[PDB]
């Protein structure tokens, strides 16, 4: 019970970003990591071990 | 013609049960396998045999096709007739042994033993077939007479007939009436299962008996009326093939549900 | 983990023996089991025997006069001579190698037993003057491309000290003993290969073999020989 | 275009196979069972014979089976009751003398019959401490009626009166299991004393009749 | 003091909700989409007898460790489909399995509440049991290495520990869930991770500290699977609503929900692309959907399998993805 509330208050206060500013970065990630991934784009047959 | 008709049967049949087995996920099991096994001899009989039977029939028993191909032609007819007689008495002897002691048939119920059954069968009817390509073409006349082309070694008819359908009928007896006497020793299921065992037993005895039982008064003794008794029985017993792939398969509702939806 | 081997003696030509090798330690039906050195020449490989007994070789010298056994509850591996000539004079090795993706086989060598009556892999130089704490080089070479094509190269070093039976130090041209220390490293390229140690101290003196397992019969080079 | 060592790993992995298959050869002859019963009900006193899970062996007729028992988990099992869904049957202790709890076993009943993983599985149920509930009935000072309704006014299809009480509990459960309808799976209901010389041998025979309808529904007899 | 949770937890309802001016969708709305996206089973692996339960893959990206209704935890070689060990269990029924970072060592969970660590490379040449972790009052959901040293664990207790293996005993346990925890997910940088539970609740975890940061809560019923996006910002959840749902750490909320009307079943596990722009989730209808993470769209299916779907994992160099299933098959889709 009194352990709900301290852990509650904790938890409130956090530096908190916005949520356009995380998608920005989330995309960005994605974008710079595309090409080494190899499921998104195919591999040549040379390449793929299967 | 009648005869078009169950060529048409049979094969109709046998390409619904070929593609029940192979495109449904959960009929995939070892008696379906062998019912897939009995429908492949079943096809390869009414394609390859039937409509060879129907060209004879419309050309007047004078033989258009070389004589040695009908050498191999009864090879083929007595080698599918005894691979489905078999393969039916396999089938009786199997649902015997599951209803008998079913605990004790879950133990050895692999795939393997499926393998085992459908090699012993199709061995057992390569032997009993053995013969015929190899006395059949060095002589001509143990399969020709007359223009018309039959089996004419009596014997072999006799030990062939005896081998084929005198042990495998006391064996489907035996086991049809062990099996009657065992489902009622305990219900709306064991009834209607002990109904289509009753109607599969009788259906294969009156489909397939009077041919064999002509045959063998045809030699074992007025002969254009046997012949033609035997000309009629001969197709009768071709239409067994055209029904044994829906008896042995239409009692589910799977295959209902499969056969309606591939049509 | 300890192998024991057990037969030798004198033997006349013409006669029969039979050496056996006793395993305690380890899990003998796993392994794979197999090797002779001259008195004065280097490694040669003699059989191998499976895991389960289900595949065989020999040497095409000893092919057709000698048999290699294992009996697995007993931990115990055989070799059956027959017709025994003067050239078969050498100290057996019983060695285990196990095989799987990652696996050190030759990794453990019998102490050995003294019998008294293809890829050719060449070591450049039978002797190489070394001091005490300076790094040095041994070379050996492929007459074919050790290189397979799965990406694998097939090539491993053994160390035989004074009085020793042979010890792996690097297998596959790259990957490191367990037990090893890490001044030995394996650079190694198709058809040619090197050792370098570094930091050298005494008790690493020996003759260094190098051995391909790129396909049957298994060919060991001459060796080089570090003497301080 | 494989290396002598790549060969080697071939034959380790068929000597594992092998040695998987003679495994699992050996692991198909038992019979599996689960039982299930929330407390009180002499789940543990079921079998004569013999910390997460508690296993039992017991043979009868040179068949083995395997009984397992989950006591250190909560009450709600939703989540490792996944994976007994390939046991031959589950086996319910339910005790018919405390009138209080049956409504709670009825709710636990039903729970486990509707189960979408258990809906094939097979429910062997044992009515237990039936000597306790005679005794009670028999002494009625403790009033089925006033816990349901429907047996004051109840007929039968051992005192009498015994004999209808029995009857009512064993049909409770039997019209919880007959709601479903859908025959794939079938509740076998038992009525268990405190000490019973053959326990087994009824559940021996329950797995019989199990694996006897699965036969027939592979064999397309159904 | 339950007046005091109310305003405090009123207060982080502002909180999140202040800080949502954009969706993702908007926000990535005009991005190139990835279109159909089709894989192929390259691989499959028999010699389980029964169901699987778990799979992992090996950090070398060509080792695969599963675990198996049988009683076997078997190592295969995905390239050439050989089985490297077979590992003999005592215990029959097992939730999780684990691969050491380093490869030297995996673990089991089950029902019987011990984490049972093996040693794969020893002298003898036969796997054995290191350790036997005892401690938990309730079955292992999962289990996960940090080294060689440390492993993380989630149990049926409502509670995570960490184990340190030489010792045996836990250095730390985690208190905050009120539910059986079903999955945990390991950080990258590996100083934090997260846990799913029945409670349908999902908490960051600071593993140093033993500490609770943070709570997210969006899902109605049990999260069954979870994993941390390859940035580690963000992370992706599975329930039993069949509905995914990615999380950020930093905005402290829910950035996109992946739903279709026309699927019904639970999610068995979700994994990341080595991008991150897919999604792959596992259900319980016998099938794999590929979402596109920034869009929502879904962009394939792998089908291959008879019965449900129990693990799915994709490789460390993102090359392949093994899923396991109940038909007692593992698939390698490239
Ligand atoms: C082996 O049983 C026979 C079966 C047939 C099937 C005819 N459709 C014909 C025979 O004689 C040609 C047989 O031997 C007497």
């Amino acid at each position: 019970a009194r352990k709900l509330v301290e852990q509650l208050k904790m938890e409130a206060n956090i530096d908190r970003i916005k949520v356009s500013k995380a998608a920005a970065d989330l995309m960005a990630y994605c974008e710079a990591h595309a090409k080494e991934d190899p499921l998104l784009t195919p591999v040549p047959a040379s390449e793929n071990p299967f | 013609l009648l005869t078009a008709v169950v060529i048409i049967l049979t094969i109709a049949g046998n390409i619904l049960v070929i593609m029940a087995v192979s495109l449904e996920k959960k009929l995939q099991n070892a008696t379906n396998y062998f019912l897939m096994s009995l429908a492949i001899a079943d096809m390869l009989l009414g394609f390859l045999v039937m409509p060879v039977s129907m060209l004879t029939i419309l050309y007047g028993y004078r033989w258009p096709l070389p004589s040695k191909l009908c050498a191999v032609w009864i090879y083929l007819d007595v080698l599918f007739s005894t691979a489905s007689i078999m393969h039916l008495c396999a089938i009786s002897l199997d649902r015997y042994v599951a209803i008998q002691n079913p605990i004790h048939h879950s133990r050895f119920n692999s795939r393997t033993k499926a393998f085992l059954k459908i090699i012993a069968v199709w061995t057992i009817s390569v032997g009993i077939s053995m013969p015929i390509p190899v006395f059949g073409l060095q002589d001509d006349s143990k399969v020709f007479k007359e223009g018309s082309c039959l089996l004419a070694d009596d014997n072999f008819v006799l030990i062939g007939s005896f081998v084929s359908f005198f042990i495998p009928l006391t064996i489907m007896v035996i086991t049809y009436f062990l099996t009657i006497k065992s489902l009622q020793k305990e219900i709306s299921n064991e009834q209607k299962a002990c109904k289509v065992l009753g109607i599969v037993f009788f259906l294969f005895v009156v489909m397939w008996c009077p041919f064999f039982i002509t045959n063998i008064m045809a030699v074992i003794c007025n002969e254009d009326v046997i012949g033609a008794l035997l000309n009629v029985f001969v197709w009768i017993g071709y239409l067994s093939s055209a029904v044994n792939p829906l008896v042995y398969t239409l009692f589910n509702k799977t295959y209902r549900s499969a056969f309606s939806r591939y049509i | 983990v300890q192998l024991v081997e057990s037969g030798g003696g004198l033997v006349q030509p013409g006669g029969s023996r039979k050496l056996s090798c006793s395993a305690s330690g380890f899990a003998f039906s796993s392994f794979g089991m197999h090797v002779r050195q001259a008195p004065e020449k280097g490694l040669e490989w003699v059989a191998y025997i499976s895991s389960g007994s289900g595949t065989i070789y020999y040497a095409d010298t000893v092919k057709g006069r000698f048999t290699i056994s294992r009996d697995d509850p007993k931990n115990t591996l055989f070799l059956q001579m027959t017709s025994l000539r003067s050239e078969d004079t050498a100290m057996y090795y019983c060695v285990r190698s196990i095989y799987y993706y990652g696996s050190s086989p030759f990794d453990f060598w019998g102490q050995g037993t003294t019998l008294t009556v293809d890829i050719v892999m060449t070591q450049a130089t039978s002797s190489v003057p070394v001091t005490p704490g300076e790094s040095v080089s041994i070379s050996c070479r492929s007459s074919k491309s050790l290189l397979h094509s799965n990406g694998n190269t097939y090539l491993y070093w053994f160390l035989q000290r004074p009085g020793q039976s042979p010890q792996l130090l690097i297998y596959r041209m790259s990957n490191l003993a367990s037990g090893v220390p890490d001044r030995f490293s394996g650079s190694g390229s198709g058809t040619a290969f090197t050792l370098t140690i570094s930091r050298l101290e005494a008790e690493d003196v020996g003759v260094y073999y190098c051995m391909q397992h790129l396909e049957y019969p298994l060919t060991f080079g001459a060796g080089t020989k570090l003497e301080l | 275009t494989v290396s002598a060592e790549d060969k080697a790993a071939a034959e380790r992995s068929k000597m594992i196979d092998k040695n998987l298959r003679e495994d699992g050869e050996k692991a198909r002859r038992t019979l599996r069972l689960l039982l299930l019963g929330a407390d009180n009900s002499g789940k543990s006193t079921i079998v004569k014979q013999m910390s997460g899970i508690f296993e039992t062996k017991f043979q009868v007729d040179k068949v083995n089976f395997h009984m397992f028992d989950v006591g250190g988990q909560r009450d709600e099992r939703r989540k490792w009751i996944q994976c007994f869904n390939d046991v031959t049957a589950i086996i319910f202790v339910v005790d018919s003398s405390d009138y209080n709890r049956l409504q709670e076993a009825l709710n636990d009943f039903k729970s486990i019959w509707n189960n979408r993983w258990l809906r094939t599985i097979s429910v062997i149920l044992f009515l237990n401490k039936q000597d306790l509930l005679a005794e009670k009935v028999l002494a009625g000072k403790s009033k089925i009626e006033d816990y349901f309704p429907e047996f004051a006014r109840y007929t039968t299809p051992e005192d009498p009166r015994v004999t209808r009480a029995k009857y009512f509990i064993r049909k409770e459960f039997v019209d919880i299991s007959t709601a479903s309808g859908d025959g794939r799976h079938i509740c076998y209901p038992h009525f268990t004393c405190a000490v019973d010389t053959e326990n087994a041998r009824r559940i021996f025979n329950d797995c019989k009749d199990i694996i006897l309808q699965m036969n027939l529904r592979e064999y397309n007899l159904v | 003091l339950r007046q005091e949770a109310e305003q405090l937890k009123n207060q982080i309802r502002d909180a999140r909700k202040a800080c949502a001016d954009a969706t993702l969708s908007q926000i990535t709305n005009n991005i190139d989409p990835v279109g159909r996206i089709q894989m192929r089973t390259r691989r499959t692996l028999r010699g389980h007898l029964a169901k699987i339960y778990a799979m992992h893959w090996g950090t070398d990206s060509r080792l695969l460790v599963s675990a198996s209704q049988d009683g076997k935890l078997i190592i295969w070689d995905s390239y050439t489909t050989n089985k490297v060990h077979a590992i003999p269990l005592r215990s029959s029924w097992v939730m999780t399995c684990a691969y050491a970072p380093s490869g030297n060592y995996v673990a089991c969970g089950g029902l019987d509440n011990i984490c049972s660590i093996y040693n794969l490379k020893t002298r003898e040449g036969n796997v054995r049991v290191s350790r036997e972790l005892a401690g938990h009052t309730g079955y292992l959901s999962c289990c996960r290495f940090l080294d060689d040293n440390q492993i993380v664990t989630s149990s049926g207790d409502t509670t995570c520990a960490l184990w340190d293996i030489e010792t045996g005993q836990q250095t730390t346990t985690f208190t905050g869930h009120t539910g059986d925890v079903m999955s945990l997910s390991l950080a990258p940088d590996t100083r934090l991770f997260v846990s799913g539970a029945c409670d349908a609740s999902a908490k960051l975890w600071d593993v140093r500290e033993g500490m609770c940061r943070q709570t997210f809560t969006g899902h109605e019923s049990d999260i069954n699977a979870i994993c941390f996006f390859p940035n580690g910002n963000a992370f992706a959840t599975g329930s039993d609503d069949a509905t995914c749902r990615l999380f950020d750490l930093r905005a402290d909320q829910e950035l996109m929900t992946y739903s279709h009307d026309n699927i019904i079943c639970g999610i068995t596990s979700v994994s990341f692309s080595k991008s991150g722009r897919l999604l792959l989730a596992g259900y319980d209808d016998f099938n794999c959907n590929v979402w596109d993470a920034l869009k929502a769209d879904r962009a394939g299916v792998l089908a291959g399998h008879d019965n449900r779907v129990s693990c799915l994992g994709v490789t460390d160099d993102g090359m392949a993805v093994a899923t396991g299933s109940w038909d007692s098959f593992l698939k390698i889709w490239n």
